[PDB]
RNA sequence: CGGAUUGGGGUCUGCAACCCGACCCCAUGAAGCCGGAAUCGCUAGUAAUCGCGGAUCAGCCAUGCCGCGGUGAAUACGUU
RNA sequence: CGCGGGGUGGAGCAGCCUGGUAGCUCGUCGGGCUCAUAACCCGAAGGUCGUCGGUUCAAAUCCGGCCCCCGCAACCA
RNA sequence: CGCGGGGUGGAGCAGCCUGGUAGCUCGUCGGGCUCAUAACCCGAAGGUCGUCGGUUCAAAUCCGGCCCCCGCAACCA
RNA sequence: UCCUAAAAGGUAACGGAGGCGCCCAAAGGUCCCCUCAGGCGGGACGGAAAUCCGCCGGAGAGCGCAAGGGUAGAAGGGGGCCUGACUGCGAGGCCUGCAAGCCGAGCAGGGGCGAAAGCCGGGCCUAGUGAACCGGUGGUCCCGUGUGGAAGGGCCAUCGA
RNA sequence: UCCCCCGUGCCCAUAGCGGCGUGGAACCACCCGUUCCCAUUCCGAACACGGAAGUGAAACGCGCCAGCGCCGAUGGUACUGGGCGGGCGACCGCCUGGGAGAGUAGGUCGGUGCGGGGG
């Protein structure tokens, strides 16, 4: 399904510009969109591990791949984790159903949210990366109002070859994405 | 990584380094505790036609040819963190063959 | 615990340790007689 | 398949998820 | 008090040196971890034990990444 | 301080490491004989020395005690001593710098140190600055 | 159901409603699913429940007081 | 290790023998009543009957094995 | 000082053995009955588990030192 | 287990300081794969510390349990298959007064894992234990009181400090 | 002979990090794609397969620069088999042979073996 729009935005229209709000020379050194990871801090899913594929199988929709597991290491004696059995929830996607993913957020999650007001610009890793967070799963277009048993959040990200956060910053503006000015 | 490298360097003799680039399949036949190839039947830098498995097996077949000729029979095999599955399966089944 | 296992159809023993409560009950892990060669022995 | 989602505002895209009969609203067209 | 007490002394450490005529099989050297690695005909066992695996005299060869191998030459 | 309970007697041998230079302050505190320096002649001679010259200036006290001094309470050998109970020591060996002041008066420092030494029971000495560090 | 609280706008009395008036409109919708031990009122047009007026007074923080009519019960064996 | 007795509601016991009946005491909650606790009176939730299994129409019941407690005499190189 | 036992809400005392969740009585506080107080009834609050370091996912609970308390011992010369 | 112990080994005191009287059928065997703790920066509950992302980060983690030594060029983390926690053995050698302890190439039978080379006679290793006698339970080419047989015993296995 | 590059081993930091430069025809990697072998507890990122186009960006090769790291004299010195003397003691000294560590001058951003391809 190697088709979208998104996909074409990077090349002919992204691409050129990131080559004139700094220029480069070679086509491997413009900063490439190439991964995006989910998480869900599920503290909440070890009681529950019926509430566990809940999470995991709706995350499966709002992906568009295939959900995985990643429970805890050390011992969170305050709080009833410890070996690490209980449980985290994680999903890498790339190449299509990242594309494919991206355009669901910024034209159906990110619109329909909470008095939305923009993509915070700070919560750049220093580099040429970044990390938001979101809490009603629920923004996504599949998911239906009489299915979610819990608002369960979870928050994101997106690596890039960016080095600096200002590329990072064109980049992702000029890729679409409404950040809170 | 070349754990099972090491593995072998302590078993015996004529190591036979497996080296593949992704498009070619060099065959060196060295003997560890000297530093010297025999055999070297490469690939691609060598004269044979253009795929990769097939490939191997000829080369495969090349380094038996040279193999026996000298003497050479012991074939104590250098995966080289390949996994014998693919190109690399066919280099010592092919020459194992023959 | 101490543990012993038998043979199948014969009278030989050997030497062995099971767990009391821990998640072990029975023994069906093959050994090898003297005679003939190699028949799973159970826990008796 | 390709999803059609069919925000209440005036805009129909053509991305790809499940049913592409996905109901939605308040999109990047409003 | 409550101080007084030791387990007997194991005896470790080079039981052949460099330069030693050796059988086969003698313990070349008893190790606590793996101060001293095997080599050329030399092989270790559960208390990482070091014996000569053919006959001849033995000899050392600091590695300093790699270790402290020792082996043995055989000869007759 | 902190580590833990005793330690052992150990001689005193050669005035090797146990003696330096002037590094802070004016004029400095020698010692000519070896011996363990208690933390009571340590304050000592800190507190007759800072009294003399009220209102003085820095005063340096480079060595300082972590030796538990070992000892018996008037009885026989029933395992090892409890110790502690002068407390502490230093290992003291000729050469070694004690004290060293500044800021203030050579008078205030010849008198000082001279009445500190009384605090201390090793014969002593008193050295200038010169320049002997280590340069070019 | 309930109308507390609170934002903003506006009305009128009075020199003047920040402290402190009443009122209206929009939004806000609090606790409360019938009340712990304990305790109160009434024997018939009574209790319960519903509305009305007046003194007071510029106005009003009145759910207060005094008066009036509408509807209209229950039970009282007995005096330990 | 050998012998025999039982496990029954939050807890103990009668039911067992010789199967057709989960009942009893107290606690506990609500109701009656009292000056008050209580006595006393009404109603109610909670038991695969330790377990697995067998015979029977039905098994707490009779029986085999398994887990545990308690009792018994004996034993210890 | 040798050996043993013990520091837990304001008073006394359980929980430590068998690591996860401080219990009882009195008192204190607020409310009721009484003219009033106690008695009695209704509800509430109250601890750093002596101390310092260590063990542990985690310590009132486990380990070690110090400090305080109680008991026993302290002989032959 | 370490120090004392004086650079081979050994080495004492009512010398300093701390453990063991176990545990694991997966914490084993083979095969294939994988790499720490922390620090910073970024992120819905969390927020010193769950989980996810980027860069740094050679061993200060991990290695069941005290410590030492060793160790990611794996002894550590995970998955597949499996039961070598095999019998009959044992050149040689550590240690050592005796007794006891300890390593083990390779051979044979037979079996696991891998394509194979090859590895596997338990656990990274150094504590987790007990001569002999007495008797118990299973097994067996043996003995069996004139003779067949039984009682009883020996032998291999294993039990009660 | 010699040079550039590929495989692999040795010496085991004077080869490491880092900033700069530089090479793609060849060699190497990335790269295209995921139908077949095969795979990620999620992803062809990793492992794998078929193979053209593109770049040398990443990685690596080569070269430079010393700030970090690392290597390290010499000189003298501490200590010391051995022989001898002095002090109540704590300790000190000489003859004989041995001789560090630290600090100084200073060195280094590699050297090297066999085979393979290319001029
Ligand atoms: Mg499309
Ligand atoms: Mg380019
Ligand atoms: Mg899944
Ligand atoms: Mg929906
Ligand atoms: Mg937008
Ligand atoms: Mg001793
Ligand atoms: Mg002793
Ligand atoms: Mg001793
Ligand atoms: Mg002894
Ligand atoms: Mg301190
Ligand atoms: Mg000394
Ligand atoms: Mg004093
Ligand atoms: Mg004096
Ligand atoms: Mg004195
Ligand atoms: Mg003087
Ligand atoms: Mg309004
Ligand atoms: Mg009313
Ligand atoms: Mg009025
Ligand atoms: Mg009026
Ligand atoms: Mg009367
Ligand atoms: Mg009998
Ligand atoms: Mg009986
Ligand atoms: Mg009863
Ligand atoms: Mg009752
Ligand atoms: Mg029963
Ligand atoms: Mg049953
Ligand atoms: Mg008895
Ligand atoms: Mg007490
Ligand atoms: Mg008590
Ligand atoms: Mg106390
Ligand atoms: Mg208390
Ligand atoms: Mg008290
Ligand atoms: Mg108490
Ligand atoms: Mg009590
Ligand atoms: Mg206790
Ligand atoms: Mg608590
Ligand atoms: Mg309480
Ligand atoms: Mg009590
Ligand atoms: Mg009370
Ligand atoms: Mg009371
Ligand atoms: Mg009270
Ligand atoms: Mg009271
Ligand atoms: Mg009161
Ligand atoms: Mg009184
Ligand atoms: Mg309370
Ligand atoms: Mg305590
Ligand atoms: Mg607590
Ligand atoms: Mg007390
Ligand atoms: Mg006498
Ligand atoms: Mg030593
Ligand atoms: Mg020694
Ligand atoms: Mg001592
Ligand atoms: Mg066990
Ligand atoms: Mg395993
Ligand atoms: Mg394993
Ligand atoms: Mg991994
Ligand atoms: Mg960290
Ligand atoms: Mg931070
Ligand atoms: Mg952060
Ligand atoms: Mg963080
Ligand atoms: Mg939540
Ligand atoms: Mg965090
Ligand atoms: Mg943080
Ligand atoms: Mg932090
Ligand atoms: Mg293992
Ligand atoms: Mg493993
Ligand atoms: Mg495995
Ligand atoms: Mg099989
Ligand atoms: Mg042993
Ligand atoms: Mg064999
Ligand atoms: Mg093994
Ligand atoms: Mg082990
Ligand atoms: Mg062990
Ligand atoms: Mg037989
Ligand atoms: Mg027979
Ligand atoms: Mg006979
Ligand atoms: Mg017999
Ligand atoms: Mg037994
Ligand atoms: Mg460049
Ligand atoms: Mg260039
Ligand atoms: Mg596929
Ligand atoms: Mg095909
Ligand atoms: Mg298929
Ligand atoms: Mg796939
Ligand atoms: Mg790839
Ligand atoms: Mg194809
Ligand atoms: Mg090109
Ligand atoms: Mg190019
Ligand atoms: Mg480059
Ligand atoms: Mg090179
Ligand atoms: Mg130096
Ligand atoms: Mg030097
Ligand atoms: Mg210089
Ligand atoms: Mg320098
Ligand atoms: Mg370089
Ligand atoms: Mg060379
Ligand atoms: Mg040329
Ligand atoms: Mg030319």
């Amino acid at each position: 399904p190697l088709d979208l729009a998104l996909k074409r935005k990077y090349y002919e229209e992204v691409r050129p510009e990131l080559i004139r709000r700094f220029g480069y020379q070679n086509v491997w050194e413009v900063p490439r969109l190439e991964k995006v990871v989910i998480n869900q801090g599920l503290g909440e899913a070890k009681e529950d591990a019926r509430i566990l594929e809940k999470a995991a199988q709706e995350l499966a929709l709002i992906t568009g791949q295939k959900p995985a597991v990643t429970r805890a290491k050390k011992s969170i004696s305050n709080f009833k984790l410890r070996k690490g059995m209980p449980i985290g929830l994680r999903v890498t996607l790339r190449r299509d159903r990242m594309w494919i993913f991206l355009e669901k957020l910024l034209n159906v999650a990110l619109p329909r949210i909470r008095d939305f007001r923009g993509l915070n610009p700070n919560s750049f890793d220093g580099r040429g990366n970044y990390n938001l967070g979101l809490r009603e799963q629920l923004i996504f277009p599949e998911i239906t109002y009489d299915m979610v048993d819990a608002l369960r959040g979870m928050d994101i990200a997106v690596v890039t070859t960016a080095e600096t956060d200002e590329e990072a910053r064109a980049l992702l503006e000029l890729l679409g994405f409404p950040f809170r000015k | 990584k070349f754990r099972v490298r090491n593995r072998i360097k302590r078993t015996g003799r004529l190591r036979l380094s497996v080296f593949r680039s992704l498009k070619h399949i060099y065959a060196q036949i060295i003997d560890d505790e000297k530093g010297v190839t025999l055999v070297s039947a490469s690939s691609l830098a060598l004269k044979l036609k253009g795929n990769k498995t097939e490939v191997a097996r000829q080369v495969g077949r090349a380094l038996a040819e040279k193999a026996l000729a000298l003497g050479i029979k012991q074939v104590a095999f250098d995966r080289g963190p390949y996994k014998y599955h693919g190109r690399v399966k066919a280099l010592a089944e092919g020459a194992r063959e023959g | 615990l101490l543990l012993e296992c038998t043979e199948c159809k014969r009278r030989n023993y050997a030497t062995e340790k099971n767990k009391r409560n821990t998640p072990n009950k029975l023994e069906l892990r093959k050994y090898c007689p003297w005679c003939r060669k190699h028949t799973v022995h159970r826990e008796v | 398949v390709p999803a059609r989602i069919i925000c209440g505002c005036g805009n129909v895209i053509e991305t790809y998820s499940t049913k592409p009969e996905i109901y939605v609203e308040v999109c990047s067209k409003c | 008090t409550k101080n007084g007490r030791d387990s007997q002394a194991k005896r470790l450490g080079v039981k052949r040196y460099e330069g030693q005529v050796v059988r086969a099989g003698n313990i070349l050297v008893r190790q606590r971890g793996t101060r001293f690695k095997p080599g050329k005909n030399v092989g270790m066992g559960r208390d990482f034990t070091l014996f000569a695996l053919v006959d001849g005299v033995v000899e050392f060869q600091d590695r300093g990444r790699l270790g402290r191998y020792v082996h043995v030459r055989p000869l007759a | 301080r902190m580590k833990y309970r005793k330690q052992q007697r150990g001689r005193l041998k050669g005035a090797t490491k146990g003696g330096d230079y002037v590094a802070f302050g004016d004029f400095g505190l020698v010692a000519l004989e070896p011996a363990w320096i208690t933390a009571q002649q340590i304050e000592a001679a800190r507190v007759a020395m800072v009294r003399h010259f009220r209102r003085g200036g820095k005063i340096f006290i480079r060595i300082f005690p972590d030796k538990p001094y070992t000892k018996k309470p008037l009885e026989v050998r029933m395992g090892k001593g409890k110790g502690n109970v002068e407390g502490y020591v230093a290992v003291v060996k000729p050469g070694r710098v004690m004290f060293e002041v500044a800021g203030v008066t050579e008078e205030q420092a010849m008198e000082a140190l001279r009445i500190a030494g009384h605090k201390l029971p090793i014969k002593t000495k008193i050295v200038r600055r010169d320049a002997y560090d280590e340069a070019q």
